[PDB]
């Protein structure tokens, strides 16, 4: 039903930014909570609901960002500091207003 | 009351399992009507667990849970809940995440649906790095929890969690915030000792785990005592039924069980459990007549149900899958299970009930 495109991985040097997107598709009226978790177990890393609440994971906390576009469903993840401990592969996921939960396919980040 | 040993007496000398949800509300729902949400986790381990509560997509925000407790094969267990309004649009569910789980899982609420004991748990579980170990210690009546501690607290003190203990003054709590905090450095000091013993790395999180109490029956006699202890989830050293003698259940317990046979750890232990134990619990028994002598007989009515009965114990029979006993966070517990009869034994019915 919903499908979720995500972008922005890749290689990054420790001390780096990179900057993840994600976008839903279908209608805006089917996704409500949009964020990413991180991989086994997959942790969480933020995510944002509709209205702004953002909530995020213990090891990200203070250097990764979250937002939102009013318009569409689509979330940014603005990652800083990266460690090579934030090596992983990137999951996005959404909520439906049925607390239905939708991911993505992953992008791979590495810090060197 | 709790135990009163010196640190070096109890010193040590020398398997993940996945969480049952259940999603549910704490009385039959009715729109308009307030209740509570309630997410139950159990027979999971370690004990590092996730658990959100949702309403059409997101979080909740204020969410409670109760203290970490564990069950007798060391399986941990937690109430989450919250209070809410339940409206014909609006739903709900509950996500878990733990170490066992590929992704997170989501359980969707369904709208449409004698003897007594003391009992003390105490789990710490090493955080390497980030500090000391985390150290939740909980007592129990029957199936009534009445105190608590908590090492990431703030008030650093035992704090009560029913009616009856609060009115016990502040020699009681000094005494069991001195006696709590020496469970306490006792259990550090055995994480830091047991990884060396298995030669493990300073790295990883373990968990170590300590229960004991007493039994008694409708005399308020003396029937059973406990001692029992354990290390990522698995059986080390435990006290057997006599109180006189250790079972081991490796190398590492065997020396710590010789250890402790030439100190004279389990004498000390058989005088707490059939002498102070015994003599607390009757004045707990007592102090919280309303509450602890009561019992709550299960309002019942292929799927047979049962709910708001107390104590838990209970047994359902098809004449088939059961779900475990679950509390409904208002102190009363509920079950049910799936030419056919449904057998229900409580010690709160005067005979067994059949529902057909």
């Amino acid at each position: 039903e919903v499908k979720l495109v995500e972008s922005g991985g890749g290689l990054v040097q420790p001390g780096g930014s990179l900057r993840l997107s994600c976008a839903a598709s279908g209608s805006i009226f089917s996704i409500n909570t949009m964020g990413w978790y991180r991989q086994k177990q997959r942790d969480l890393v933020a995510d944002i609901s509709s209205g702004g609440s953002t909530k995020y994971g213990d090891s990200v906390k203070g250097r990764f960002t979250i937002s939102r576009d009013n318009t569409k469903n689509t979330v940014y993840l603005q990652m800083n500091s990266l460690k090579p401990e934030d090596t992983a592969v990137y999951y996005c996921y959404g909520l439906s207003y049925s607390n239905d939960d939708y991911w993505g396919q992953g992008t791979q980040v590495t810090v060197s | 009351y709790m135990l009163d040993l010196q640190p070096e007496t109890t010193d040590l000398g020398c398997i993940q399992r996945t969480p049952k949800i259940q999603v549910y509300s704490r009385h039959p729902a009715e729109n308009g009507k307030s209740n509570f949400l309630n997410c139950y986790v159990s027979g999971f381990h370690p004990s590092d667990i996730e658990v959100d509560l949702l309403k059409n997509g997101e979080r909740i925000e204020k969410v409670e849970h109760s203290d970490l407790s564990f069950s007798k094969d060391w399986s941990f267990y937690l109430l989450y809940y919250t209070e809410f309004t339940p409206t014909e649009k609006d739903e709900y569910a509950c996500r878990v995440n733990h170490v066992t789980l590929s992704q997170p899982k989501i359980v969707k609420w369904d709208r449409d649906m004698g003897s007594h004991s003391m009992r003390y748990f105490f789990t710490s579980v090493s955080r390497p790095g980030r500090g000391e170990p985390r150290f939740i210690a909980v007592g129990y009546v029957d199936d009534t929890q009445f105190v608590r501690f908590d090492s990431d607290a703030a008030s650093q003190r035992m704090e009560p969690r029913a009616p009856w203990i609060e009115q016990e003054g502040p020699e009681y709590w000094d005494g069991e915030t001195r006696k709590v905090k020496a469970h306490s450095q006792t259990l550090r000091v055995d994480l830091g000792t047991l990884r060396g013993c298995y030669n493990q790395s300073e790295a990883g999180s373990h968990t170590v785990q300590r229960m004991y109490g007493c039994d008694v029956g409708s005399d308020w006699r003396f029937l059973r005592g406990y001692h029992q202890y354990a290390y990522d989830g698995k059986d080390y050293i435990a006290l057997k039924e006599d109180l006189r003698s250790w079972t081991a259940a490796d190398m590492a317990a065997q020396t710590t069980k010789h250890k402790w046979e030439a100190a004279h750890v389990a004498e000390q232990l058989r005088a707490y459990l059939e002498g102070t134990c015994v003599e607390w619990l009757r004045r707990y028994l007592e102090n919280g007549k309303e509450t602890l002598q009561r019992t709550d007989a299960p309002k019942t009515h292929l799927r047979c149900w049962a709910l708001s009965f107390y104590p838990a114990e209970i047994t359902l029979t098809w004449q088939t899958e059961l779900v475990e006993t679950r509390p409904a966070g208002d102190g009363t517990f509920q079950k049910w299970a799936a030419r056919y009869t449904c057998h229900v034994q409580h010690e709160g019915l005067p005979k067994p009930l059949t529902l057909r």
